[PDB]
């Protein structure tokens, strides 16, 4: 939830052209592109 | 005593609010003792951060 | 039939490897096949001999991927600046919820371009938004240690040179199939027959 909130705050403060998302160093290799896939996706902006 | 009625109804279109609250408290379900504590909210142009 | 293609979690891979090793099944002529997750971690410990596996050539080099990504987004942006009738990116996630008009249009250019020279080979995107034409490092469990044998270029397979070991010794390649000569026939009562 904090990552989704910070993503909205960043795109509010940066109006990004394309956002890149990485993997977490805290195993659980499923929650990496959880927040950015649908948070910074409402405006249909490319995500890598 | 076991309420378990933490429910909430939220609208984001502000359509038929008066009829929504009018029928909200109209019938009793004592066979399912819940103490129906409910809530309400208005439209706020639902946005990711806003939501 | 002999060959057994597998795909599961590494934690479950260890358990299924132990279960297979419990019975006299892994060996002789039962050549296996696996992917990449169930060959690393703890799954390599309980794995038996004669395991042909899969492995990407470049899957952990973060810096090269970052460089290729920044290059491709830069070239796409440079290619799409010549367009017309564009809008600025939306300002604010707090009090704005709409759809960018120029959002989807970017798609039609970003996955339809060529990266040309790259440090991780050519960068091209299939019609799904996914990387294609990769290079896989074919691998074999030899003497309880991983060793590269054969590689993939994306289209055709390339066996390196060193000899793979099928399970339970027997360096000759198994047929991968058998024949059960114990078939059970069925009938039904009839007078003359």
């Amino acid at each position: 939830i904090q990552m989704a909130l910070s993503v909205c705050e960043d795109l509010i403060s940066s109006q990004v052209y394309a956002i890149l998302v990485s993997h977490p160093p805290t195993p659980n290799d499923h929650f990496t592109p959880t927040p950015v896939s649908y948070t910074a996706g409402f405006y249909r902006i490319p995500v890598l | 005593s076991p309420p378990s009625i933490g429910i909430a109804v939220i609208l984001v279109g502000t359509s038929d609010e008066v009829a929504i609250k009018d029928a909200h408290e109209k019938d009793d379900f004592h066979h399912l003792s819940v103490v129906p504590r409910v809530e309400l909210v208005a439209m706020n142009e639902t946005d990711p951060k806003s939501i | 039939a002999r060959v057994i293609i597998l795909s599961a979690s590494e934690d479950d891979a260890a358990t299924v490897y132990r279960a297979a090793a419990m019975l006299n099944m892994t060996g002789s002529g039962y050549v296996w096949l696996v992917g990449e997750r169930e060959i690393s971690g703890n799954a390599l410990r309980y794995a038996p001999d004669g395991i042909l596996g899969l492995q990407l050539i470049n899957g952990k080099n973060e810096s090269a991927h970052i460089s290729d990504a920044v290059g491709v987004v830069a070239q796409a942006v440079h290619e799409l600046l010549e367009k017309e009738n564009i809008t600025d990116p939306p300002r604010g996630c707090v009090g704005n919820t709409n759809i960018w008009k120029t959002g989807p249009l970017f798609k039609r250019v970003l996955m339809s371009s060529k990266y040309a020279d790259g440090v991780t080979g050519r960068v091209e995107f299939n019609e799904d938004g996914d990387r294609k034409f990769a290079n896989y490092s074919i691998m074999n469990l030899q003497n309880r240690k991983l060793v590269q044998v054969g590689i993939y270029n994306g289209t055709h397979v390339i066996p390196n040179d060193r000899k793979i070991i099928w399970p339970g010794g027997e360096t000759e390649k198994p047929r991968g199939y058998q024949m059960s000569t114990r078939l059970k026939i069925v009938t039904i009562h009839q007078e003359p027959f």
